């Protein structure tokens, strides 16, 4: 389970080169709420295509306070 | 947030400024691999 | 007391079943495996579950054969084959604790699977195998659940006009596809000079083009095309599309082990077209960038073929999702109130074994286990098979409607050697080790 947040930062190394270090934080905390969840009687796979949209929304809602050069 | 202060501070005047490709992708990479861990339901060992 | 031995081997069997039930489905739950050596992997294809699991009981090694027996005649469900015969044995020790012998229930099992086979006939829908419409929309509507499901709807149709070997090399691309009509390999004609050859003839060790460093000098005096380190896998198919035979002799090299070809060069692969003999054979050349996903590209058209293997023996459609299940399920459970004896207990556990693969696809899929089942059933009983259970988005819907199906072949074939295995099972009264 450690193994996966090694490689999270490999692929983040070669395009962005930064940050990798906040992306292993995010996803450590996500899977401590998901899993209170889980003890709240819900299925993982609901959860799953919860994260997606919300990642989905996260990006829209990003582009809508950019600011251009 | 002012991280040498500890205060909260305009970014647009103060000139913290950050790219569109970190915010974004670190989401995107930090949700798949989530999804990935809590994806994983079983445990074999030989 | 024999049943120490009959109550092992279900829960043996039971224990395969209740692990790699959670990868069912295309939104199944993956698994975590330790190899011997050390590392791990991260994968939900249950014929790679099974195969690295190393069982050591009876009952156990069945199950594993029984998942390659589905790969071999339908090759789709390869799950759902283990949990249908490991949900069955889950009734059967409801049935032992009645004081019912195996033996009664094996044959009571053989009017279930005649009726099983009969409720699936009336609710399918048969189709015209020489429609390569139907033949294109069958095999793309299954292709989309496969890794590679973006470059689905131009792989199928390349299984469509072969019917076959199909070789890949790295570099180009997917989408790029053609039909060869005599063989291609995946070598070179090193260190031959010509490289490309009219009037052809080949034999397998008047030949020009031979099919296998003084020897390279000699042989390229002549202007004879060598071409050397193949394997044996190619042999096989040569053989039967251009008529050529082995030659393990100087000696026994004459003119009836030779071959013929009207062109025979390397355009790097060895585009030879015109077989020119008797047989039925076909290669398409298939293109990619990384070797990743050139072998992924060889499992989509080699499960499109199966798809294409299914219609032909089963000119027929049913629908998706354990859409059918639930029709076998309900329609079972009449039969055995008009039946006598103890072929009416048995029929009616032998329908709640089929209930689990739709309550399982419901909690892969985030709904509600009995809430997914209990609709169902009153939505066929006054409906058809059109309802069912949608993974793609997570709910009830027309899985007609929903481009979702599968062939007739797929779920009978995957009844039958469930059925048949259990009956095996129920036949052991108990095992020894020899020497």
């Amino acid at each position: 389970a450690a193994k996966v947040l090694c490689e999270l930062a490999d692929l983040q190394d070669k395009e962005v080169g930064d940050g990798t270090t906040s992306v292993v934080i995010i996803a450590a905390e996500l899977l401590k709420n998901a899993d209170e969840l889980v003890k709240q009687k819900i299925h993982p796979t609901s959860v799953i295509s919860g994260y997606r949209l919300a990642c989905k929304e996260a990006v829209r809602y990003i582009n809508e306070n950019l600011i251009v050069n | 947030l002012d991280l040498s202060n500890g205060k909260p501070r305009d970014n647009k005047q103060a000139g913290v400024f950050e790219p569109t490709i970190v915010k974004v992708k670190s989401l995107k990479f930090a949700t798949e691999a989530a999804i990935t861990i809590l994806r994983i339901d079983d445990l074999i060992k030989l | 007391k024999p049943a120490q031995i009959r109550f092992s081997n279900i829960s043996a069997a039971k224990a395969v079943a209740d692990a790699i039930r959670t990868s069912l489905g295309p939104k199944g739950m993956d698994k975590m495996i330790q190899d011997g050596k050390g590392d791990v992997t991260i994968t939900n294809d249950g014929a790679t579950i099974l195969k690295q699991m190393q069982v050591l009981h009876p009952a156990a090694r069945m199950l594993v054969e029984l998942s390659k027996a589905q790969d071999i005649e339908a090759g789709d469900g390869t799950t759902s084959v283990v949990i249908i015969a490991g949900s069955l044995l889950d009734s059967c020790t409801k049935l032992l604790q009645k004081g019912i012998h195996p033996t009664i229930i094996s044959e009571s099992f053989q009017k279930a699977l005649e009726k099983g086979i009969e409720i699936l006939t009336d609710m399918s829908r048969p189709v015209e195998l020489s429609d390569r419409e139907t033949l294109l929309n069958s095999a793309t509507t299954s292709l989309n659940s496969k890794v590679v499901s973006q470059y689905s709807s131009l792989l199928s149709p390349m299984s469509v006009n072969a019917v076959i070997k199909i070789v890949k090399k790295l570099g180009g691309t997917i989408d790029d596809c053609e039909l060869v009509e005599g063989l291609v390999l995946t070598q070179k004609v090193s260190n031959s000079g010509i490289t490309r050859v009219e009037k052809a003839k080949i034999g397998l060790i008047g030949c020009n083009v031979l099919l296998i460093d003084l020897a390279l000098h000699f042989l390229n005096k002549m202007k004879i095309m060598v071409i050397k380190d193949i394997e044996r896998e190619d042999i096989e198919f040569i053989c039967k599309t251009i008529g050529t035979k082995p030659v393990a002799h100087i000696d026994q090299f004459t003119a009836d082990m030779l071959g013929s070809a009207e062109l025979a060069e390397e355009v790097k692969l060895l585009k030879i077209t015109g077989c020119a003999s008797p047989g039925k054979t076909v290669t398409i050349v298939v293109r990619g960038s990384n070797k990743l996903v050139i072998e992924e590209a060889e499992r989509s058209i080699h499960d499109a073929l199966c798809v294409i293997r299914c219609l032909v023996k089963k000119r027929a459609l049913i629908a998706g999702g354990g859409a059918p299940e639930i029709e076998l399920a309900l329609r079972l459970t009449e039969y055995s109130r008009t039946l006598s004896g103890m072929e009416s207990y048995c029929v009616r556990a032998f329908a709640d074994a089929m209930e689990v693969i739709p309550s399982t696809l419901a909690e892969n899929a985030g709904l509600n286990p009995i809430s997914t089942v209990t609709e169902l059933r009153n939505r066929h009983a006054q409906g058809e098979k059109t309802a069912g259970i949608n993974v793609r988005k997570g709910g009830i819907s027309n899985i007609l409607e929903e481009l979702v199906v599968q062939p007739l072949l797929v779920s009978v074939s995957a009844l039958t050697l469930a059925t048949e295995t259990v009956r095996s099972i129920l036949k052991i009264d108990d095992v020894v080790n020899t020497r």
